[PDB]
């Protein structure tokens, strides 16, 4: 395991989420923490000076104890492992860049963004911006196997780059629902308003268990097949927005911890697909990533000259879960036009 | 004799073994939300 990243990425997520959360705090939330720390560690591989340090503190990196270089091989290291063959799951992650032809690139940007984020440099016509359009999200559909469709909506005749970051993940239960017990039931949106779901059960079921009566909720671990599994947290009716503030790398490491196996007579779990895709943007911005958007942004080290400058971070994320296991997608575009 | 009901909001962590990334991360707030 490396412990530095995960420190970092881990610390992202939550704070992501809460961002995410403040922002929209009646909706559903899925994001792709990891694609979206990968696509800004790949910008982040052209920024210098208070554009690059934004990028990697926003990222929650200490830049007192590590440096952009261990952070690039890092990341270098993580795609890697992520893409390894399996016999059990697939995931899968991928990273382009989508370039206008024109556009003067330095030969070790193009370099070591293929050797270590595994990125190739599409030429992309941006001017015709439908056919440009429809190639980022070709690729994207192509390596989500169908699932993300639309991530870019618009495009700017005028975008010079086109970050793109992907995952792909499907997985199957250790534990498989059968679906002749899944039956339509409440599922309660507040203490007096409910929905009616499909209900999966299991029964007789042994898992990692763990009840935080300080923080008013449950938390079980289900596997899938391979080296993945899921973390639920079940807040007690009404406490969600306190476990929420306690969301942080310190209470998972807690809540792990803190699981032990037991008995469980029955499981309930809806069988549902969601999706959001975000503007991220104002988050961005709120955790302190501000130069890389502005005049003065500095992204001198994809071209040679502080000519460039982001405008736009995109992500859209899709889950599902059903009886046989769960598939989930997402992917972050990075848009940047000259300066 | 216990029982783990998901019929009210919930979060999930989808996360790895080897690496510990979280790969996603959900609020289930309404499964038939628009
Ligand atoms: C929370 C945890 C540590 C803190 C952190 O930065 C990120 C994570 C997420 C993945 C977590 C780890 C860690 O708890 C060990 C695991 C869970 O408890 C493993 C076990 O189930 C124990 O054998 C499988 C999944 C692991």
């Amino acid at each position: 395991v490396d412990r530095g990243l995960a420190s970092a990425n881990v610390d992202f997520a939550f704070s992501l989420y809460k961002q995410l959360v403040l922002k929209a705090p009646d909706k559903n939330v899925i994001f792709s923490p990891v694609s979206i720390s990968t696509a800004l560690a790949f910008l982040s591989l052209g920024a210098h000076n208070t554009t690059l340090t934004e990028i990697l503190k926003g990222l929650k990196f200490n830049l007192t104890e590590t440096s952009e270089a261990e952070i690039h091989q890092s990341f270098q290291h993580l795609l890697r492992t992520l893409n390894q063959s399996s016999d059990e799951l697939q995931l899968s992650m991928g990273n382009a860049m989508f370039v206008k032809e024109q556009l003067s690139l330095l030969d070790r940007f193009t370099e070591d963004a293929k050797r270590l984020y595994g990125s190739e440099a599409f030429a992309t016509d941006f001017q015709d911006s439908a056919a440009a359009k429809k190639l980022i999200n070709d690729y994207v559909k192509n390596g989500t196997r169908g699932k993300i469709t639309d991530l870019i909506k618009d495009l700017d005749s005028q975008t010079m780059m086109v970050l793109v970051n992907y995952i792909f993940f499907k997985a199957k239960w250790e534990m498989p629902f059968d679906p002749q017990d899944t039956h339509q039931s409440r599922f309660y949106l507040s203490k007096k308003k409910w929905v009616m779901v499909p209900m999966m059960s299991l029964h007789h079921l042994t898992i990692p268990y763990f009840r935080d009566e300080e923080l008013s909720c449950t938390v079980v671990q289900l596997n899938y097949t391979g080296n993945a599994s899921v973390f639920f947290i079940l807040p007690d009716q009404d406490k969600m927005e306190e476990v929420e503030a306690m969301l942080s790398r310190e209470t998972l490491a807690r809540w792990g911890d803190s699981l032990e196996f037991r008995e469980i007579g029955e499981l309930y779990l809806p069988k549902f697909s969601i999706s959001r895709d975000y503007n991220l943007n104002d988050i961005l911005l709120q955790l302190g990533i501000e130069e890389a958007f502005t005049s003065k942004a500095d992204l001198s080290g994809i071209t040679g000259a502080r000519n460039l400058a982001v405008s736009q971070v995109v992500h859209k994320a899709v889950l599902d879960v059903f009886e046989e296991g769960t598939e989930a997608s997402a992917a972050t575009a990075v848009k940047i036009t000259l300066l | 004799r216990t029982i783990v009901r998901f019929n009210r909001p919930f979060l999930m962590i989808i996360v790895d073994h080897f690496t510990w990334s979280i790969f996603f991360m959900s609020k289930v707030t309404n499964p038939k939300q628009a």
